């Protein structure tokens, strides 16, 4: 059927600044597409219809053009309230697929991540497993890397990654990580280390934990 | 470089061999002084306006600048759009209509004010107006108006919704009382078989009194109105051995003997004169924009007729303000148009018939309706 | 299956274009959908209208909606009987057999001759309106010559907005030269309203005097103002609020915001919103009957040029038409039922006369009978 | 305004039913159509049915043998039935109004509910605590960690002292590992309030309404 | 009184402030040129009594 695209997935924009959200199909629409805002909470709400009108309820500080199978979305001067994600609906053919959309972000300056290692509980130990946390704070933009050593020796099982969304305090992201072991593979070890890699520093900065 | 010798002229004619044609290429024969006008015809249906409507687009993406041509009731009002749309002129001698606007050139000048002066003239009461379905529609509301005025009695009878055996109910209502007073409102060509229908029925002729509203009615056929009691009045807008028409008459008729032309001649019509006046019109406006020194350029590189919006033409008020300040006696006699683009400051004679009587009442204007004589 | 459809909606068609968004959000079905183009562009200006069914055909549509001017009857019904495209319109009935044309608003000339022929009249002035063209003018005046009437008929459009007083005293001052008591005011739903209020201005709706809104929103107007006083007023009414149906669609439309639907907020409706919103179940329940007959004319967008030469049709719309004229339902106009050429048969029309509670119903019309 | 707000099981066996009801409010169901859509993570949005105000309802072409439509006007609600749910089943769900303004256009949608498609058994959660170990001030700021491991379905609600605490609460998602969830929920409390001052954190599972304090 | 102005029925009344009066015209004169922002009820032709 008719596929909707858009190549953008992450746009960053400051406060005031005229952004541009793409989209594209597989065929002529004739410009009978819809642009509507997602916040992070679940609320849906239509912005723009028919490619080129605003609906009552909107603000004016949103414009949409576009022809044949390139249309976008133009907003004068981002506010607080627009940080949502906007998403292209496409109503020509039924089934009517709706865009991928793409999610604006907050720019603001490169922090370094704030690197803490926390090894496992007495508890968690006396349960037979062993869950090293490394936690990643204030740190900026999303794009940065984990990496687990133990011993020396980069261990790739047992590793997983959970990211957080941009603060609307500092504008900031949070990353954790946990490496889940047994407690003889934990015992059987004596150094673990954590290194996290961004933009801000080409070394990573590594936390380390002895026994 | 201020004015190139050839402009291209379009034109829309409903017929291939006419009289018009023969009168219309006359017209542009006698051009001598710049510029030349270049000839651009099309033989179209003057009925079906998508062939109309292309017609013009391709005369407009050729390049013309002034368009002559006729039209029809079913093509009155988008002629008159097109024309206000992309400020270009059109030039016709067709019927005047109510609404129009300053880019449509009636030539034919207005007939229903004469009528209501005729009317008044005899005093009528009670009469009958056979109007033509293509046509009339804007006269036969002045008429009725002026009825409501002064208290008249018209009764309206249509041509072409009504069948033969209505023609002989209604004139069999006619011939219940003593005077029958017959107006009648159409073309020449329809009204020749009209008065065919209507000279089957008229043997007696005894108080049967007829107008028939047409600038031809040397033009219209008499011959079947012989030894019939038909007291007819119409109206003369040539009259063609007055000095300056005869001069006129007298060069067609040495041009008919020299080289060749087209279809043949001895029985005019007042739409081939009205072409050539209008050829004339636009002959005389050209060399005013010649003498002016005003330039007329162009950007017609395959110029779109349809676009969105609409571009508008920013030279055609020039060659407007040129062709409604002609002025001049040509052989329809005074050839002048008003702030709107319809006939004024004319003179239309009043012709009787009445047993091989060409009598001559009186005549017709604007300042002085209406004279004796 | 998407069919795509034009649209050309006068500026300042609020309530049809809301009664339009009523039944396309009513009529949806699972086998298609339909997806107007829609263009709020000019009616009078014919250029606007080339303009605008030349930008509906590059789209590649197989049906067009929308009104048409007296000044733009010609252009519409030669670029669809040229390129063979049905064009559905709840204006005016034409003057011939024009193939493609299919209209939603009955006749009323029969009517009205059928409601003169009832009252018994001889003598009477008929006021009109050349925005609908001459038909309705030329039948009275044709019955008249047969049936020896006394109509002083008299246009009322070529008069200005700027000097609409001194112009209508002296019309109704050269109407009292016979005497006249009989009036018959055929206007739309505009020029009925200025000529009741000069009527009450000068004082002419006692008792003794009787009128003929002659159109078929009797109740589009106000009547309010001619109830108390005298003169009794006949008309004719199309939609009958006294049905199941049309209760039903009123219960739902007076109810409507009239912020997100511009003039729907009324306790009535006006007659081109009712046959608007059944010229909807018409084209719908005709694309269903092609989705039931297997007959499949899917095509892209691609029609190319409307100014082709020579402008070659495409057979698949010629079952369009002939799909059209199968439809027979029933509508807030009653039963819809179609000939060969594309008029409207089998209907009702209500004749209406004025109490003084309100409007009542005195009978009805149809062409059978 | 108008709202919608999708409710659900959260949690269904394999190959079973699962009903979804949608609420809406500030507008009326009688001269409007509904629509149905699901969203799967990471993937494109596709719309599953939809069903006209007038009584007409039709769905997707992949699986229009297993959804189905119905709506009460009075209370202003949807129940969209789904059949043979399969593994892949763990989405959210939401509903729309439909409209047209020269456009099939989706007016006022819904916030959608999340189904988890899984035969796995509900179980309490495990609340660890993570400190940092060291005492050594180096801010004033000092933070502390709650780890919610093994818990079915997600989610929980994870609070510090009953919502009493609420500077630089920084809470992480939950993550799926061997059919249990695991979730960590981070406090920046004073370097003096603690632990001169109690912290405890409260996780409420709603699958099995588990209260577990954690000092 | 533009709407019992062409109705037919005579109607007869009593008025104290004649505008034939030069200064009563004088007044007028300097009445209705008055702003009507910055005096409510005064861009009238007449005044009432
Ligand atoms: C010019 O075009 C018009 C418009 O189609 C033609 O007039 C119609 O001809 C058909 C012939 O079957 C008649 O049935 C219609 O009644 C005519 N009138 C209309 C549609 O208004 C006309 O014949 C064409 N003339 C020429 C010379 O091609
Ligand atoms: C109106 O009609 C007259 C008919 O006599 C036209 O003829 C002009 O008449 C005036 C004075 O009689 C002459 O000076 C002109 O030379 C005549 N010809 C032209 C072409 O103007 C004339 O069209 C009109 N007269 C006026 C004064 O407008
Ligand atoms: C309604 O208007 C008509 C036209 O003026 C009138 O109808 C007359 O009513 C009387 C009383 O029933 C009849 O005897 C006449 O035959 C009617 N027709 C005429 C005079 O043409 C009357 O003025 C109004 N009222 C009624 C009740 O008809
Ligand atoms: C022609 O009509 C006029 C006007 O009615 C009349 O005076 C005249 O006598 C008629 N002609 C003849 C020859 O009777
Ligand atoms: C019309 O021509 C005739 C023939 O020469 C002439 O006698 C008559 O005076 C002319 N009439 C006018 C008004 O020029
Ligand atoms: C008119 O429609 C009605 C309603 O179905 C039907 O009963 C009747 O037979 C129809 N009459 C004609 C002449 O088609």
């Amino acid at each position: 059927e008719i596929q909707m695209t858009q190549t953008t997935s992450s746009l960053s924009a400051s406060l005031g600044d005229r952004v541009t959200i793409s989209c594209r199909a597989s065929q002529d629409i004739s410009n009978y597409l819809s642009w509507y805002q997602q916040k992070p909470d679940g609320t849906v709400k239509l912005l723009i219809y028919y490619t080129s009108r605003l609906h009552s309820g909107v603000p004016s500080r949103f414009s949409g053009s576009g022809s044949g199978i390139d249309y976008s979305l133009t907003i004068n001067n981002l506010e607080q309230e627009d940080f949502a994600t906007y998403f292209c609906q496409q109503g020509n053919t039924l089934p009517l697929t709706f865009g991928a959309g793409t999610k604006l972000e907050l720019k603001r300056a490169d922090a370094a991540p704030t690197v803490s290692i926390f090894p496992p509980s007495s508890e968690q130990l006396t349960s037979g497993g062993a869950s090293v946390v490394c936690f990643l704070n204030n740190f900026y933009p999303k794009d940065i890397n984990v990496k687990w050593k133990i011993d020396g020796s980069e261990r790739q099982n047992g590793v997983l990654n959970s990211w957080t969304d941009q603060d609307s305090k500092d504008s900031t992201y949070s990353m954790s990580s946990t490496l889940t072991l047994t407690k003889d593979e934990y015992e059987r070890h004596n150094s673990y280390t954590c290194e996290a890699t961004h933009k801000t520093s080409t070394s990573p900065i590594v936390k380390s934990f002895n026994r | 470089a201020n004015f190139p010798n050839n402009i291209q002229i379009g034109g829309l004619f409903p017929n291939q061999q006419s009289q018009e044609h023969a009168a219309f290429r006359f017209a542009l024969s006698q051009l001598t002084e710049p510029p030349k006008l270049l000839p651009q015809i099309d033989i179209v249906n003057i009925s079906d306006s998508f062939e109309m409507t292309y017609r013009f687009c391709s005369q407009f993406s050729k390049g013309v600048y002034a368009i002559f041509g006729f039209y029809e009731r079913r093509t009155v009002n988008m002629l008159t759009s097109f024309c206000g749309a992309l400020h270009v002129c059109f030039i016709t001698p067709s019927f005047p209509v109510d609404t129009s606007n300053q880019f449509v050139l009636q030539l034919r000048p207005e007939l229903q004010e004469a009528l209501i002066s005729i009317i008044d003239h005899y005093k009528w009461q009670t009469f009958v107006y056979i109007y033509d379905a293509d046509r009339g529609l804007s006269v036969l509301q002045r008429v009725l108006d002026t009825a409501a005025e002064k208290n008249w009695q018209v009764t309206a009878v249509n041509i072409l919704t009504t069948t033969e055996e209505g023609y002989r109910m209604l004139f069999q209502d006619l011939e219940k009382k003593k005077e029958r007073l017959v107006v009648v409102d159409c073309e020449s060509e329809r009204l020749n078989a009209i008065l065919g229908q209507i000279v089957k029925l008229e043997k007696n002729g005894i108080g049967y009194h007829y107008i028939l509203a047409n600038l031809g009615f040397m033009d219209i056929d008499l011959n079947k109105f012989k030894e019939s009691g038909a007291n007819v009045t119409g109206f003369q807008l040539v009259n063609y051995t007055d000095t300056i028409p005869a001069r006129i008459m007298q060069q067609w008729r040495t041009s008919d003997s020299r080289d060749h032309t087209r279809v043949d001649w001895k029985r005019p019509k007042y739409t081939s004169a009205l072409t050539y006046d209008g050829v004339k019109v636009m002959a005389e406006a050209f060399q005013s924009l010649r003498r002016q020194r005003i330039d007329i350029s162009r950007r017609g590189n395959a110029g779109d007729c349809l676009a969105n919006p609409a571009v508008p033409w920013g030279q055609g008020i020039d060659i407007q303000r040129a062709l409604q300040q002609v002025r001049f006696e040509g052989l329809t006699g005074n050839v002048q148009f008003n702030e709107k683009g319809r006939r004024t400051n004319y003179t239309l004679h009043v012709i009787e018939m009445k047993h091989d009587g060409i009598r001559k009442i009186g005549y017709w204007n604007e300042d002085d309706k209406f004279v004796p004589a | 299956n998407s069919i795509q459809i034009g649209g050309l909606f006068p500026r300042g068609a609020d309530q049809e274009y809301s009664a339009f968004r009523v039944g396309m959000v009513q009529f949806s079905t699972s086998e298609f959908r339909l997806t107007p183009h829609i263009d709020n562009l000019e009616v009078a200006n014919s250029f606007a209208v080339t303009n605008a069914f030349c930008s509906q055909f590059s789209r590649g549509v197989y049906a067009i909606f929308g009104f048409y001017d007296k000044k733009s009857v010609n252009t519409i019904t030669s670029f669809c009987g040229t390129l063979h495209v049905s064009f559905i319109t709840p204006s005016f009935p034409t003057d011939g057999t024009h193939p493609f044309v299919i209209q939603m608003r009955p006749d009323l000339k029969g009517a009205l001759l059928s409601l003169i022929e009832y009252y018994q009249w001889d003598k009477f002035a008929y006021l009109y309106d050349s925005d609908r063209g001459l038909s309705t003018l030329q039948a009275v005046l044709d019955s008249a010559a047969e049936k020896k009437w006394q109509v002083t008929a008299i246009n009322v459009g070529n008069i200005n907005n700027d000097k609409k007083d001194e112009t209508y005293r002296s019309l109704f001052q050269d109407l009292e030269l016979k005497k006249e008591r009989r009036v018959i005011l055929d206007c739309e739903r505009d020029k009925v309203n200025d000529i009741v209020d000069q009527v009450i201005t000068i004082g002419k709706h006692v008792k003794g005097y009787h009128y003929i809104i002659a159109n078929l929103g009797f109740t589009d107007g106000d009547l309010l103002k001619i109830q108390f006083g005298g003169a009794n007023v006949s008309g004719f009414q199309i939609v009958d609020y006294d049905d199941s149906l049309v209760s039903k669609f009123i219960e739902r439309w007076s109810t409507l915001e009239e912020k997100e639907y511009p003039g729907a907020h009324t306790a009535t409706i006006k007659y081109t919103s009712a046959l608007t919103y059944d010229a909807v179940q018409v084209m719908t329940e005709a694309f269903r009957n092609l989705r039931k007959q297997r007959i499949e004319i899917s095509r892209r967008g691609n029609a190319g040029d409307c100014l082709a030469n020579p402008a070659v049709p495409w057979g698949q719309g010629v079952e369009i038409e002939r799909a059209l004229k199968q439809v027979q339902v029933e509508g807030l106009s009653g039963n819809i039922k179609f000939d060969q050429n594309g008029k409207r048969i089998n209907y009702t029309i209500n004749i209406m006369e004025l109490k003084t509670n309100g409007p009542r119903k005195i009978g009805y019309w149809s062409e059978v009978d | 305004q108008a709202q919608l707000k999708e409710s659900g099981p959260g949690l269904v066996a394999p190959s079973q039913s699962l009903s979804i009801t949608c609420t809406v409010s500030g507008f009326s169901l009688t001269n409007y159509g509904v629509h149905w859509v699901r969203q799967p993570p990471g993937k494109g949005l596709e719309w599953l049915g939809v069903i006209w105000a007038g009584g007409s309802t039709n769905y997707n072409s992949a699986l229009m043998s297993r959804v189905s439509i119905s709506k009460d006007n009075s209370k202003s609600q949807v129940f969209l039935k789904m059949n043979s749910l399969q593994t892949d089943d763990t989405v959210m769900y939401y509903c729309a109004r439909e409209d047209y303004d020269y456009d099939w256009h989706f007016d006022v949608w819904g916030a959608g509910t999340t189904v988890t498609v899984s035969s796995a058994k509900t179980t309490p959660p495990s609340v660890y605590p993570l400190a940092p170990g060291s005492a050594a001030q180096t801010n004033s700021m000092v933070t502390l960690g709650c780890l919610v491991k093994g818990y079915f379905p997600e989610p929980v609600t994870v609070t510090w002292n009953s919502g009493s605490l609420s500077s630089g609460v920084h809470t992480f998602p939950a993550v799926l590992q061997s059919d249990l969830y695991t979730l960590s929920s981070s406090v920046t409390v004073p370097s003096s309030t603690w632990p001169s001052e109690t912290v405890t954190c409260n996780v409420a599972h709603p699958a099995s309404s588990t209260k577990v304090d954690k000092k």
